[PDB]
């Protein structure tokens, strides 16, 4: 059994505040749309 | 200078101040970890008949940090006390309580001649590769000599334990040379207007900029 | 994408789809008509000699 991921797996990558800007990094972070193992 | 709160201590009061010790055969291995470790207090007291570090300067010892500390504790003979150093022999550093030549670390040292020492003789202290832990009991008694009376005897061998960082006043609205946390910098500190999330610390500019 | 109040409310995954290389390309949620180069292809080995 596998779900769509969707557009989460997002997580704050530090610990700096900034805003209203559009700020590009490299990270570990869940790819968009991937499979995700489902488990009940 | 600023960092946070310096609570969260390492129990070297339950080191030191322990109500009772173990022999020298078989000393007592307490893990030090997970904290600020103010290594000023048993340097600067005079409570302590010796204080020497072999792998490191006795006073920069809150500047430092260490993977692991551990506290090898014990009861010796005064005469005896000189053994507990690298590249040393005797009946201790031979058969009870071996360090590394290569050995990092401090060793601290005091009587114990009104604590431990008993008027019948205290013989529960027994003795005799590096740390590894038949056997003679010591006469302990409070009308003998120096050498002949117990100390209380604590090595401490040498990241989670790192030495405390004390602050300074925050000065507002001059221009100041600032050290936070992780960061320094010259310029003036104002009350902001931003709200930052509980978990951020430093707040960045567009041009990664703080 | 952060917001005024320091938060995230918005991500571009850059190695989604070619409109999602734009956006990280131009740093932009939106982008205006046109074209845009945004990478480049290489033909990758299959075997070893
Ligand atoms: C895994 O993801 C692909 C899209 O990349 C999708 O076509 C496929 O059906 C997914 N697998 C499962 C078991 O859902
Ligand atoms: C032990 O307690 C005494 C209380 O008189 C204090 O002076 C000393 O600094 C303490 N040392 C440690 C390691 O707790
Ligand atoms: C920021 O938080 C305040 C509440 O303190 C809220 O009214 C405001 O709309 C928030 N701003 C944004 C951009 O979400």
């Amino acid at each position: 059994a596998y779900t769509n991921s969707f557009t989460r797996g997002v997580y704050y990558p530090d610990k700096v505040f900034r805003s209203s800007v559009l700020h590009s990094t490299q990270d570990l972070f869940l790819p968009f749309f991937s499979n995700v193992t489902w488990f009940h | 200078v600023r960092f946070p709160n310096i609570t969260n201590l390492c129990p070297f009061g339950e080191v030191f101040n322990a109500t009772r010790f173990a022999s020298v055969y078989a000393w007592n291995r307490k893990r030090i970890s997970n904290c600020v470790a103010d290594y000023s207090v048993l340097y600067n007291s005079a409570s302590f008949s010796t204080f020497k570090c072999y792998g490191v300067s006795p006073t920069k010892l809150n500047d430092l940090c260490f993977t692991n500390v551990y506290a090898d504790s014990f009861v010796i003979r005064g005469d005896e006390v000189r053994q507990i150093a690298p590249g040393q022999t005797g009946k201790i550093a031979d058969y009870n309580y071996k360090l590394p030549d290569d050995f990092t670390g401090c060793v601290i040292a005091w009587n114990s001649n009104n604590l431990d020492s008993k008027v019948g003789g205290n013989y529960n202290y027994l003795y005799r590769k590096p740390f590894e832990r038949p056997l003679q009991s010591y006469g302990f008694q409070p009308t003998n000599g120096v050498g002949y009376q117990p100390y209380r005897v604590v090595v401490l061998s040498f990241a989670t334990v790192c030495g405390p960082k004390k602050s300074t006043n925050l000065v507002k609205n001059k221009c100041v040379n600032f050290n936070f946390n992780g960061l320094t910098g010259t310029g003036v500190l104002t009350e902001s207007n931003k709200k930052f999330l509980p978990f951020q610390q430093f707040g960045r500019d567009i041009a990664d900029t703080t | 994408k952060y917001n005024e109040n320091g938060t995230i409310t918005d991500a571009v995954d850059c190695a989604l789809d070619p409109l999602s290389e734009t956006k990280c390309t131009l740093k932009s949620f939106t982008v205006e008509k046109g074209i845009y180069q945004t990478s480049n292809f290489r033909v990758q080995p299959t075997e070893s000699i």
